[PDB]
């Protein structure tokens, strides 16, 4: 099994294309468990092999790049996938992170409380979201998912990249459509996750225009078809060797450009994860004080 | 870990409270962030990417502070933490109290290695 040593699985065109009603999901290895190592917590698999696919997008990464980690706590008080991101992305790399709860994190900045309290002052390049609230029908979710989809529509770069958990039971008609305004996208499964209906929706290369119509609806009909279709064993195996984990210091250019300015070669760089357009100034992001 | 946490809030030492608690057999902190890492670092203390050797493990830097883990003021003059969005390798026999570890050494300064777990100056 070549896909044991994979990171993950992610969702082919195969099953975008299908036109299928919505079904319960039904993994043939629910309630089974990854073991992990003495001491390390299942949550730094899973952020790694994260990590390793978005190692094979053509994620843009500047100098002093802005990534923001949402959902970054958990019930012990502690943020292990945002210490991965900071093993895993350049050294002068801002991670803002950022939880309903209290915890401690090796970001840069940490923000306790909602995410619709946290102020993004400058558009990002990466934004991670781990935001899931355990709290008959199977209708699209509001919740969280209302400001990730403003985020990107407003906050993020041109160019920037975008991976977001959702489940059998919380995902957005909105943000699947939203994923039709990158260069690429999917929806990508870890293999250290694989029994949970979990996933990663991947939106690569912010273009700010629609590039794929999406019935968000219906893709989220077809993503459950794909994990009812497609098996999928628990494994860690692609963290064996980690010799080349680290983000690649790409160098991506950060261009200032009005939208008129916007031709057919800077769509193909914003394409090729080449070059990002959004403000150089020092990035602002706090906490609002809201109603 | 809600029980030595709290306990570190009760005294004016929080470095020595806990060394005693676990000196006198109480459990040590858990739910330090141990990273997997390739064991081919170069071995030093505090780093900004894993570092460790095949005779080390690695942990994020908040999470194996005292100070970061009971949310108290850290005693350092410039109140920045040393550890903090940093990297600190563990010697691999050491890994059962990575907090009490570190509030028990001291990197040394003319050299980033542990004094006695790396550091040969002497
Ligand atoms: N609306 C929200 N705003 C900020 N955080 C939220 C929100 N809704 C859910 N969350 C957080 O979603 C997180 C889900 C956790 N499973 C995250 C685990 C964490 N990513 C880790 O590295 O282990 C919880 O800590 C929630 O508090
Ligand atoms: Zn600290
Ligand atoms: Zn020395």
């Amino acid at each position: 099994a070549s896909a044991d040593w994979k990171p993950g699985h992610a969702m082919p065109s195969l099953f975008k294309v299908q036109n299928v009603n919505l079904e319960r999901c039904e993994l043939a290895n629910y309630k089974q468990s990854i073991p992990m190592p003495r001491g390390v917590h299942m949550n730094i698999a899973k952020y790694m092999q994260l990590c390793q696919y978005l190692n094979t997008c053509t994620l843009a990464v500047p100098a002093n790049m802005r990534v923001i980690h949402f959902g970054a706590g958990s019930d012990k008080g502690i943020a292990p996938g945002t210490s991965v991101l900071r093993q895993w992305l350049p050294t002068d790399a801002i991670i803002i992170d950022n939880d309903l709860n209290e915890f401690v994190s090796d970001a840069d900045i940490t923000l306790f409380g909602d995410c619709v309290t946290v102020r993004v002052g400058q558009q990002v390049d990466l934004v991670i979201s781990d935001m899931y609230d355990p709290t008959g029908s199977n209708e699209s979710k509001a919740l969280f998912f209302t400001y990730l989809c403003n985020l990107i529509n407003n906050n993020l770069a041109l160019g920037g990249s975008v991976a977001i958990k959702i489940t059998e039971h919380s995902w957005s008609v909105e943000l699947y459509e939203l994923m039709g305004k990158f260069a690429w996208w999917t929806v990508f499964c870890t293999n250290a996750n694989a029994s949970s209906s979990e996933g990663f929706l991947l939106g690569i290369n912010y273009l700010g225009t629609i590039k794929e119509n999406i019935d968000g609806g219906a893709m989220h009909a077809n993503y459950i078809f794909w994990r009812n279709s497609t098996p999928m064993n628990l494994s860690t195996y692609s963290l064996f060797d980690l010799s080349k984990f680290q983000l690649k210091l790409k160098g991506t250019p950060v261009l200032q450009l009005k939208e008129s300015q916007i031709n057919e070669l800077v769509i193909s760089l914003l394409s090729q994860g080449k070059l990002l357009i959004r403000d150089n100034d020092t990035l602002s992001v706090s906490t609002d004080v809201l109603v | 870990n809600s029980s030595v946490l709290s306990l570190v809030n009760f005294t004016v030492d929080p470095q020595k409270a806990y060394l005693d608690f676990v000196n006198a057999g109480g459990a040590p902190l858990t739910n330090c962030v141990k990273m997997l890492t390739p064991k081919t670092g170069t071995g030093i203390a505090i780093s900004v990417k894993p570092e460790s050797t095949a005779d080390q493990e690695t942990y994020g830097g908040a999470s194996v502070c005292l100070y970061c883990r009971a949310h108290i003021e850290h005693p350092d003059v410039s109140g920045v933490c040393k550890y903090k969005g940093k990297f600190v390798q563990i010697p691999a026999q050491c890994v059962r109290d990575p907090v009490g570890f570190c509030l028990s050494n001291t990197p040394c300064n003319v050299c980033q290695y542990w004094i006695g777990y790396g550091c040969n100056c002497d």
